[PDB]
C-alpha cells in the first residue's frame, strides 16, 4: 500500500479546516465504498469504544469532541449517523470521519443516520455546501452513495446495540434486520426508516411520531424488545438531549447527542459514551469550541452567481 | 425548534 | 383630554397631557418605576378622546402631538441580541422584543388614531410632518420588535397616502434602505414591511407608467431578489414583481430576464422560489411577449428539470401542470427543442425520488402528443 | 515557419456557448496578448471588449483581475491610457463586487502612468465617476481620489479636491458612506493648509451627518485628521467634533470612539489625552450600552500604558481604576470577560506597591468568577504579576486560588492552569513542590477529558526539563509506572505516552532499566490499541537505547507484534522496525 501514505496526508490535511478535491472525494469514497460493502446490518464491534451520536455537521465540535476523547487511532469510535446536515462544515465532518474509516478500517465504526440520504441532505445543509465548495452536484453525488452503504446499525461485546434512531414494529429478532437490504435510500416507511427515524417516549406502545415517520416506542416496547435479543442497553443519537446523553426506559435506553449549542442555536451540552474494557459506560460532556475570526468575516462574503 | 424533521 | 371641564379650557389641558406624556421613563430593561401609570393611563385617555369626539384636533395640537411622538420614538435602535453571520441562517429567531412596549403600544395607536382622525386636516399637519420626520420614522423599521415594524407599516403607509409632497421623499428614501440593503450591508430586519408598503404604492400607479416606477422595478425590485436571504421576503417581492406586469405588460422581458441573470447556482430554496414566481408571472404573461422570452426561458428551465435537486427539478417540471402556460408551449415547436435533451440523458433511469420520475415522463407525453410528432 | 507549439492554438473557447466556456477564455485572457501581438491587444483587442459582454456580473469580476495585470503587456508606462475605458465601463456596474475589484484594478495602475498622463485622461476618469449619473459610479470614484493627487498639477489638485468636497456632500448616503470611508486617506495626501481648510469642515460636516451610519465612519477617519500635525490648533477644529461623538446619541458611534481610544490617544497627544480623553474614557467604560463598555475596557491596560511621566501612576490611580473596579462586577459577560483580558498588564505599570493593595482585590475576584472565560483570561497573563511582584507574595494570595482552578469544572481553564505548572512550581518549589503540589500535579494524568492527559503528559518532560532527574526517577517515574495496571486502556495508554516524552529528558540509564521493562511488558494486551501504541512508543525511545539493548531485548518483541491479530499493530511494529533499522 503506497496508497496508504496518501491517504494520513489526506487526514493530516483536512484536520485543518481545509477540505479535499473534487477526484479526491470520487476515489476516497470508492474506497470506502468497498471496505463498508463488507459490513453487516448489525455489525459486531469489538470491546473497547467511545460512541458518538449526532455531530451535524459540526465541525470545530467534532475536534472538541477528539480533544475530549483521545485522537481517532488511538481511542476506538464508533457514530449513530447524522453528519452531514444542520452545521456548516458538513464536507469537511463526512469527508473526515469517511477518510478515517478506509484508512482506519477497525479503529472507528460509522452508521447510518436518517440524514445520510438524499432526501434530508438536500432539504436541509449539506447538498447547498457541496454546491458552493465544488460547484457541481458530484462530490454530493459521491457522498450519497456511500451512505447507502453504511450500516444500519451495530452490536458492541453482543450486548448493547447502536442504531441511529430507535425501535420498528416491523424488527423482532436482532436477525431480522441482518435479513434488510439496505444498499439504497431511506425510504419513507419500513423497518430500515423506523430503525433510524423513530423516538422513544413517555407514552407506552408504539405510537406516532411527529417527526415524519417513524414510531415513538415505550419503555415497554424496548424493555421487551431487550430482555429477549441481546439486552443490556440501546444506544441512539439522533434526538437532541440538553445533558448530551439522556438516560431514559428504566436505563434500557441511552440517547447520546454529540453536536452543541451553535446553529445547533438551541443550548445543549454534547456527549459520548465510553464503553471500557470490562464494558462499563462513563459519559463525558462537552461544550463547543471556542471560535475565532468571530462571527464576522468582515462582511466581504461572495456572491452565488448573480 | 429549528426544524421536526430536528431544537 | 379629561372632556370634562367644559368646552374651552379642555384644548388647554390636552396639549398639558402631551407634554406631561413626554418626559418618557428612559428604563425599562432595569427594574422598576411605577407611577409613570400616570403616563400610560394618560395617553390612553388622549387615545380615547381623539377616537370619540368631533372636533378635538385644532391647529395648535399638531405641533405638540409630533413632539410627543419624536421623542417617544425616534430612539437609537440597540445591538441586536441575536449575534449574526454568513453561518446562521436568517429565519432569525431570539427575537428580542421592545423593554418599554406598554408605553410605546399606545403612542403608535394614538398618532396613528390621530392621523385617521376624520379631521386631521393634513395642510395643517404637512408644516409639522417633516422629511427629517419621515427619515425618522423610516430607520424605525429597523426594528427587531415584530409589533414595531407592523405599526410602522401602517403608519407610513397613511402619512404615505395623505401627504403628496412627501411621497417622492418617502420613495427615494426607501430605495437608499435598499441600495444599503442589497449592495452590501445584507441585514437590515424589515424588507418585508417595506415591501407591502410599495405593494400598495405600485398598484396605486397610473396612465403610462411613469419612467421613476420604471427604474424603481428595475434598478431596487429586481436586484432584491439576488440577496442571500430571499426567504425571509420573497411572497411579498413576489407580489411587488408581478404588480409591475400587470399594469405594464411591456416590461416583461427586463423583468423575466433579470431573474434569469439573478438565477441561483448554489443556493437552492432560492432557485424554488425563482421557479415560484417565475410561474407566478407566466399566469399573467400576454402572448405577444412569452415569445421574447420563450427560448432563452425554456433554455434555463430545462436545466432545472434535470438538476440533481429534487424540489427544484418537481417545481420545474410542474409548469406542465397548468394548461395556461402549456398552451404557450404547444403554441411553438421552438421550445420543444431546448427541453428535447435535458428531458432524454435524464428519463430512462435517473433522479432516485421517483415522482420526478413519471413527472418527467407525463411531460414528455403531453409534449410528443402535440401537433408536431417530432423525434431524434 | 516555426517548429515548436507555445502561441496560440489550445482553446476552443472564444465563442461561447455556456458560463464556464466564456469565463475561462477571460481567465485564459491572460495569454491572448503576448500569444498575439503586444502591439495589436491596443489597435483592435481593447475597442473590442470596451463594454461588449455586459451579461453576467461574474465574468466582468474577472476581467477586472486580468485589466490589473495587464501593466506590460501592452507595452508598459507609456501605453496604459487605453485600458481605462473598459474599466470606466467596468466602474459603473452595478453589483458591488465587480466595481469594488474595477477600483483596486484602477488604483494599481494610476502610479504606473505619467504626471502628465494622470492630468490628461486618469484625472478626468475620475471626474466623470465621481461626476456620475447614479450611486454605484460616486462610490467607485471616492477611491480613486489618494493616489493620482500628489502626482498632478496644483490646478488640478483644486480641482480633485473640489470633485471630493462634492462627494462628502453626495445627495445620498450610500456615497457619503463612501466619501466618508476614505477621508481619512484622502487627507492624508498632505496640504497641511488644506487638511485645515477644506478636509476639517468635511470631517465636522459628517461626523454630524443626520445618518448614524455615517457619523461612526467619520470617528474612524478623525484618528487620521487629528495625527496631521496641528497642537493649539487641535482644541479649535478637531475637538469638539471629537468630543461630541464621544456623546453621539447613536451607540454605533460611542462605539466607535472606544475600539479606537488608544489610537486616538497617541493621535491627539499627551497634553489633551490628561484633560479630555480621561473624562471621556472614565464616560466611554460607564456606558449605557454594554457593547460599548466591553469595546472600552478591552482597552484600559493600552490606554495606561501611554500615558505621561509622573501623572501616569496618579491617573490610573486617581480616575482610572475606580472604574475598573466597578468593571469586574459589571452585569455583561462580555466586559469582565474583556477587561480580564487586559487587567494583568496594569500591574507593571502601577509597580509592586500599589498592585498587592488595590489590584489584588481583583485578581482574585475576576479568579472566582461565576463565567468560565473570565477567569481563562486572568489565568493566561499571570506571567506579568510573577515577573516583577515577589515570588513570596505571590504564593500568599493567588495560589490557593490558582490550586483551586487546577480542578476547575471546565477542561480549557483547567488546562490553562497546566499550561503554566513549569513557571509556578520552578520560581517557587524547590522542594516546596513535590511536598505540596505533587499529588495534583500527578491527578491531571488521571482526569477524563484526554486535552488533560495530553497536557498532563507534555508536563513531564519540561517538570524533568527545569527539575531534576533524580527526583524524576524518585516521584515522577514511580506513580507514572504504577498507571500501567489502570483497567480502562484509555488510562493505561498514558503509560506508553509519558514513556516517550519522559525520554528525552531523562536519558539511556534511566531508560533501559526502569521505562522498558515495562514497555515490552506492555505488548501482551489484550486491547490492540495499547499494542500498536508498544510498537508505536518502542520507535520513539528506540534512538535512546544502547545498539546491544535494542537488538535482543526490542527486536524479537517486535517481530512478534508483526505477526497476529490486527492491521495496526501489523504496522506500527512494522514501521518501527524500519525507522530502527533492525530488519
Ligand atoms: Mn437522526
Ligand atoms: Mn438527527
Amino acid at each position: 500500500k503506497v496508497f496508504t501514505k496518501e491517504l494520513d496526508q489526506w487526514i493530516e490535511q483536512l484536520n485543518e479546516c481545509k477540505q479535499l478535491s473534487e477526484s479526491q472525494v470520487k476515489s476516497l469514497c470508492e474506497k470506502a465504498k468497498e471496505i463498508l460493502t463488507k459490513e453487516s446490518n448489525v455489525q459486531e464491534v469489538r470491546c473497547p469504544v467511545t460512541v458518538c451520536g449526532d455531530v451535524h455537521g459540526q465541525f470545530h465540535d467534532l475536534m472538541e469532541l477528539f480533544r475530549i476523547g483521545g485522537k481517532s487511532p488511538d481511542t476506538n469510535y464508533l457514530f449513530m449517523g447524522d453528519y452531514v446536515n444542520r452545521g456548516y462544515y458538513s464536507v469537511e465532518t463526512v469527508t473526515l470521519l469517511v477518510a478515517l474509516k478506509v484508512r482506519y478500517r477497525e479503529r472507528i465504526t460509522i452508521l447510518r443516520g436518517n440524514h445520510e440520504s438524499r432526501q434530508i441532505t438536500q432539504v436541509y445543509g449539506f447538498y447547498d455546501e457541496c454546491l458552493r465548495k465544488y460547484g457541481n452536484a458530484n462530490v454530493w453525488k459521491y457522498f450519497t452513495d456511500l451512505f447507502d452503504y453504511l450500516p444500519l446499525t451495530a452490536l458492541v461485546d453482543g450486548q448493547i446495540f447502536c442504531l441511529h434512531g430507535g425501535l420498528s414494529p416491523s424488527i423482532d429478532t436482532l436477525d431480522h434486520i441482518r435479513a434488510l437490504d439496505r444498499l439504497q435510500e431511506v425510504p419513507h416507511e419500513g423497518p430500515m426508516c423506523d430503525l433510524l427515524w423513530s423516538d422513544p417516549d413517555d407514552r407506552g406502545g408504539w405510537g406516532i411520531s411527529p417527526r415524519g415517520a417513524g414510531y415513538t416506542f415505550g419503555q415497554d416496547i424496548s424493555e421487551t424488545f431487550n430482555h429477549a435479543n441481546g439486552l443490556t442497553l440501546v444506544s441512539r443519537a439522533h434526538q437532541l438531549v440538553m445533558e448530551g446523553y439522556n438516560w431514559c426506559h428504566d436505563r434500557n435506553v441511552v440517547t447520546i447527542f454529540s453536536a452543541p449549542n451553535y446553529c445547533y442555536r438551541c443550548g445543549n451540552q454534547a456527549a459520548i459514551m465510553e464503553l471500557d474494557d470490562t464494558l462499563k459506560y462513563s459519559f463525558l460532556q462537552f461544550d463547543p469550541a471556542p471560535r475565532r475570526g468571530e462571527p464576522h468575516v468582515t462582511r466581504r462574503t461572495p456572491d452565488y452567481f448573480l | 425548534x429549528l426544524x421536526r424533521x430536528x431544537x | 383630554r379629561d372632556v370634562p371641564p367644559a368646552d374651552q379650557e379642555k384644548l388647554f389641558i390636552q396639549k398639558l397631557r402631551q407634554c406631561c406624556v413626554l418626559f418618557d421613563f428612559v428604563s425599562d430593561p432595569l427594574s422598576d418605576l411605577k407611577w409613570k401609570e400616570v403616563k400610560r393611563a394618560a395617553l390612553s385617555e388622549m387615545v380615547e378622546y381623539i377616537t370619540h369626539n368631533r372636533n378635538v384636533i385644532t391647529e395648535p395640537i399638531y405641533p405638540e402631538v409630533v413632539h410627543m411622538f419624536a421623542v417617544n420614538m425616534f430612539r437609537t435602535l440597540p445591538p441586536s441580541s441575536n449575534p449574526t453571520g454568513a453561518e446562521f441562517d436568517p429565519e432569525e429567531d431570539e427575537p428580542t422584543l421592545e423593554a418599554a412596549w406598554p408605553h410605546l403600544q399606545l403612542v403608535y395607536e394614538f398618532f396613528l388614531r390621530f392621523l385617521e382622525s376624520p379631521d386631521f386636516q393634513p395642510n395643517i399637519a404637512k408644516k409639522y410632518i417633516d422629511q427629517k420626520f419621515v427619515l425618522q420614522l423610516l430607520e424605525l423599521f429597523d426594528s427587531e420588535d415584530p409589533r414595531e415594524r407592523d405599526f410602522l407599516k401602517t403608519t407610513l403607509h397613511r402619512i404615505y397616502g395623505k401627504f403628496l409632497g412627501l411621497r417622492a421623499y418617502i420613495r427615494k428614501q426607501i430605495n437608499n434602505i435598499f441600495y444599503r440593503f442589497i449592495y452590501e450591508t445584507e441585514h437590515h430586519n424589515g424588507i418585508a414591511e417595506l415591501l407591502e408598503i410599495l405593494g400598495s404604492i405600485i398598484n396605486g400607479f397610473a396612465l403610462p407608467l411613469k419612467e421613476e416606477h420604471k427604474i424603481f422595478l428595475l434598478k431596487v425590485l429586481l436586484p432584491l431578489h439576488k440577496v442571500k436571504s430571499l426567504s425571509v421576503y420573497h411572497p411579498q417581492l413576489a407580489y411587488c414583481v408581478v404588480q409591475f406586469l400587470e399594469k405594464d405588460s411591456t416590461l416583461t422581458e427586463p423583468v423575466v430576464m433579470a431573474l434569469l441573470k439573478y438565477w441561483p447556482k448554489t443556493h437552492s430554496p432560492k432557485e424554488v422560489m425563482f421557479l415560484n414566481e417565475l410561474e407566478e408571472i407566466l399566469d399573467v404573461i400576454e402572448p405577444s411577449e412569452f415569445v421574447k422570452i420563450m427560448e432563452p426561458l425554456f433554455r434555463q428551465l430545462a436545466k432545472c428539470v434535470s438538476s440533481p435537486h429534487f424540489q427544484v427539478a418537481e417545481r420545474a417540471l410542474y409548469y406542465w401542470n397548468n394548461e395556461y402556460i402549456m398552451s404557450l408551449i404547444s403554441d411553438n415547436a421552438a421550445k420543444i427543442l431546448p427541453i428535447m435533451f435535458p428531458s432524454l440523458y435524464r428519463n430512462s433511469k435517473t433522479h432516485w425520488n421517483k415522482t420526478i420520475h413519471g413527472l418527467i415522463y407525463n411531460a414528455l407525453k403531453l409534449f410528443m402528443e402535440m401537433n408536431q410528432k417530432l423525434f431524434d | 515557419d516555426d517548429s515548436l507549439y507555445p502561441i496560440a492554438v489550445l482553446i476552443d473557447e472564444l465563442r461561447n456557448e455556456d458560463v464556464q466556456l466564456r469565463l475561462n477564455s477571460i481567465k485564459k485572457l491572460s495569454t491572448i496578448a503576448l500569444a498575439l501581438g503586444v502591439e495589436r491587444t491596443r489597435s483592435e483587442l481593447l475597442p473590442f471588449l470596451t463594454d461588449t459582454i455586459y451579461d453576467e456580473d461574474e465574468v466582468l469580476l474577472a476581467l477586472a483581475e486580468q485589466l490589473g495585470t495587464f501593466t506590460t503587456l501592452v507595452g508598459g508606462p507609456e501605453y496604459v491610457h487605453c485600458l481605462l475605458p473598459p474599466l470606466e465601463s467596468l466602474a459603473t456596474v452595478e453589483e458591488t463586487v465587480v466595481r469594488d475589484k474595477a477600483v483596486e484594478s484602477l488604483r494599481a495602475i494610476s502610479h504606473e502612468h505619467s504626471p502628465s498622463d494622470l492630468e490628461a485622461h486618469f484625472v478626468p476618469l475620475v471626474k466623470r465617476l465621481a461626476g456620475g449619473d447614479w450611486f454605484t459610479s460616486r462610490t467607485s470614484a471616492c477611491g480613486l481620489f489618494s493616489v493620482c493627487y500628489p502626482r498632478v498639477s496644483s490646478a488640478v489638485k483644486a480641482e480633485l479636491r473640489q470633485y471630493f468636497r462634492n462627494l462628502c456632500s453626495d445627495d445620498t448616503p450610500m456615497v457619503r458612506r463612501a466619501a466618508a470611508s476614505k477621508l481619512g486617506e484622502f487627507a492624508k495626501v498632505l496640504e497641511l493648509d488644506n487638511v485645515k481648510s477644506e478636509i476639517i469642515p468635511m470631517f465636522s460636516n459628517l461626523a454630524s451627518d443626520e445618518q448614524d451610519s455615517v457619523r461612526l465612519l467619520a470617528v474612524e477617519a478623525c484618528v487620521n485628521i487629528a495625527q496631521l500635525l496641528p497642537q493649539e490648533d487641535l482644541e479649535a477644529l478637531v475637538m469638539p467634533t471629537l468630543r461630541q461623538a464621544a456623546e453621539d446619541k447613536s451607540w454605533r458611534v460611542r462605539y466607535m470612539v472606544a475600539d479606537k481610544f488608544t489610537e486616538l490617544q497617541k493621535a491627539v497627544g499627551p497634553e489633551i489625552t490628561k484633560t479630555d480623553l480621561v473624562p471621556a474614557f472614565q464616560n466611554l467604560m460607564k456606558d449605557c450600552e454594554a457593547e460599548v463598555r466591553a469595546a472600552a475596557s478591552h482597552k484600559v491596560k493600552e490606554f495606561c500604558e501611554n500615558l505621561s511621566a509622573d501623572c501616569r501612576e496618579n491617573v490610573i490611580m486617581t480616575q482610572i481604576l475606580p472604574c475598573i473596579k466597578e468593571l469586574v462586577s459589571d452585569a455583561n459577560q462580555h466586559v469582565k470577560s474583556a477587561l480580564a483580558s487586559v487587567i494583568m498588564g496594569l500591574s507593571p505599570i502601577l509597580g509592586k506597591d500599589n498592585t498587592i493593595e488595590h489590584l489584588l482585590p481583583l485578581f482574585l475576584a475576576q479568579l472566582k468568577d461565576e463565567c468560565p472565560e473570565v477567569r481563562l483570561n486572568i489565568i493566561s497573563n499571570l506571567d506579568c504579576v510573577n515577573e516583577v511582584i515577589g515570588i513570596r507574595q505571590l504564593s500568599q494570595s493567588l495560589l490557593p486560588a490558582i490550586v483551586e482552578l487546577a480542578e476547575d469544572a471546565k477542561w480549557r481553564v483547567r488546562l490553562a492552569i497546566i499550561e503554566y505548572m513549569p513557571l509556578l512550581a520552578g520560581q517557587l518549589g524547590v522542594e516546596f513542590f513535590d511536598e505540596k503540589l505533587n499529588s495534583l500535579c500527578m491527578a491531571w494524568l488521571v482526569d477524563h477529558v484526554y486535552a488533560i492527559r495530553e497536557a498532563a503528559t507534555s508536563n513531564l518532560k519540561k517538570l524533568v526539563e527545569k527539575f531534576g532527574k533524580e527526583w524524576a526517577h524518585a516521584t515522577i517515574i514511580p506513580k507514572v509506572l504504577a498507571m500501567s495496571g489502570d483497567p480502562n486502556y484509555l488510562h493505561r495508554m498514558t503509560t506508553l505516552f509519558c514513556i516517550n516524552v519522559l525520554s528525552e529528558v531523562c536519558g539511556q540509564d534511566i531508560t533501559t532499566k526502569h521505562m522498558l521493562p515495562t514497555v515490552l511488558r506492555m505488548a501482551g494486551d489484550p486491547v490492540a490499541n495499547v499494542r500498536f501504541n508498544v510498537a508505536k512508543s518502542l520507535q520513539k525511545i528506540g534512538p535512546i537505547l544502547d545498539n546491544s539493548t535494542l537488538q535482543s531485548e526490542v527486536k524479537p518483541i517486535l517481530e512478534k507484534l508483526t505477526q497476529d491479530q490486527d492491521v495496526d499493530v501489523k504496522y506500527f511494529a512494522q514501521e518501527a522496525l524500519t525507522v530502527l533499522s533492525l530488519a
